[PDB]
């Protein structure tokens, strides 16, 4: 369902990593698969060539968290008015205190040693349930 | 403004706007003007005041977003807190 | 530009806002609507100095770059019982435990 159209007009853009993390661009090729491209680090711009109708989303480089294009999930190049490029402003979401909270614990403890802190089970399953691409196609689906 | 007391199990007593608190849907149950929490400690309930306000600051906001700081200290009491709050 | 605050004093710890132009003698205002208190029984402080009630925030060195949303500044608070001022006594939050093994 979510896949790139193919369209073949170009549309220049500037991937503007406006985080302070390492950010990794993530396109959706034809067949809905996400094919990954080179890293952002933080505060970095690109400009790159694109196409109308493509559809891309911005994660975490290391962790695979979730981030923000534009304010929103999913980015998708329009046209080109003027010659001009479009800005793609890839920011931090407010996360939910407890995402951050599992962000920060994830990032001290192994995932072999999930099991011996001393937490209630279902926040066991909730550290090892991390961040992933598929799972985010699948609800978006 | 109408504000809210949030005490701590040591005795801290926290006063903060009753809109930031409802943040919480815990917090809006167990009113519905003071509420004791037995388990958080106040290095935790003070953080947790803090995430309000940068909630209500930065939600829809263009202007870039900062980072919320954890101390890897106070990590996993913190995450029991937003867990047992839903925040 | 709003500045981000702890007014405290002994247990008791408020969260507010307030602008970089507005006065000490404002903050009081303010400290008086939630605990009842009037202006002339409160003492402001930064760290160890007693701040002036025409003075604004900003000049006291409360300024939106370092009074933040996430991490406020803190303002001490001491009350006057009968004749005299108390002295400024600010309670330490509790201590968090040693970093689990698996933490470190
Ligand atoms: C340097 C860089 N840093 C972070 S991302 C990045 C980067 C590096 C290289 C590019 C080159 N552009 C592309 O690959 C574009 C992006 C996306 O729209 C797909 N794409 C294509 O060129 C694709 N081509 C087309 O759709 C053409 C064939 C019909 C129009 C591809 C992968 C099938 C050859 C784009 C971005």
């Amino acid at each position: 369902v979510l896949r790139s159209v193919n369209s073949r007009e170009p549309s220049q853009v500037i991937f503007c990593n406006r985080s302070p993390r390492v950010v990794l661009p993530v396109w959706l090729n034809f067949d809905g698969e996400p094919q990954p491209y080179p890293t952002l680090p933080p505060g970095t711009g690109r400009r790159i060539h694109s196409y109308r109708g493509h559809l891309w989303l911005f994660r975490d480089a290391g962790t695979h968290d979730g981030l923000l294009v534009n304010q929103t999930e999913l980015f998708v190049p329009s046209l080109n008015v003027d010659g001009q490029p479009i800005f793609a402003n890839i920011t931090l979401p407010v996360y939910t205190l407890k995402e951050r909270c599992l962000q920060v614990v994830r990032s001290l403890v192994k995932p072999e040693n999930y099991r011996r802190l001393d937490i209630v089970r279902s926040l066991y399953e909730d550290l090892e349930d991390h961040p992933n691409v598929q799972k985010d196609l699948e609800r978006l689906t | 403004m109408m504000y809210v007391k949030l005490i701590s199990s040591d005795g801290h007593e926290f006063i903060v706007k009753r809109e930031h608190a409802l943040t919480s849907g815990t917090i809006k149950a167990m009113l519905s003007n003071e509420v004791n929490f037995r388990e958080i400690p106040s290095h935790v309930l003070s953080k947790v005041c803090m995430y309000f306000t940068y909630k209500v600051r930065y939600t829809n906001s263009s202007t870039e977003i900062p980072e919320f700081p954890i101390a890897p200290e106070i990590a996993l009491e913190l995450l029991m807190a937003a867990n047992f709050l839903d925040c | 530009m709003d500045v981000f605050l702890m007014i405290r004093r002994h247990k008791t710890t408020i969260f507010t806002d307030a602008k970089e132009s507005s006065t000490v003698f404002e903050l009081k205002r303010i400290v008086e609507g939630i605990l009842k208190r009037p202006p002339d029984e409160q003492r402001l402080y930064k760290d160890d100095q007693l701040l002036d009630d025409g003075k604004t925030l900003g000049e006291c060195g409360f300024t939106s770059q370092t009074a933040r949303p996430q991490a406020p500044a803190t303002v001490g608070l001491a009350f006057r019982a009968d004749d005299t001022f108390e002295a400024l006594c600010i309670e330490p939050f509790s201590s968090p435990p040693e970093l689990p093994d698996v933490m470190k």
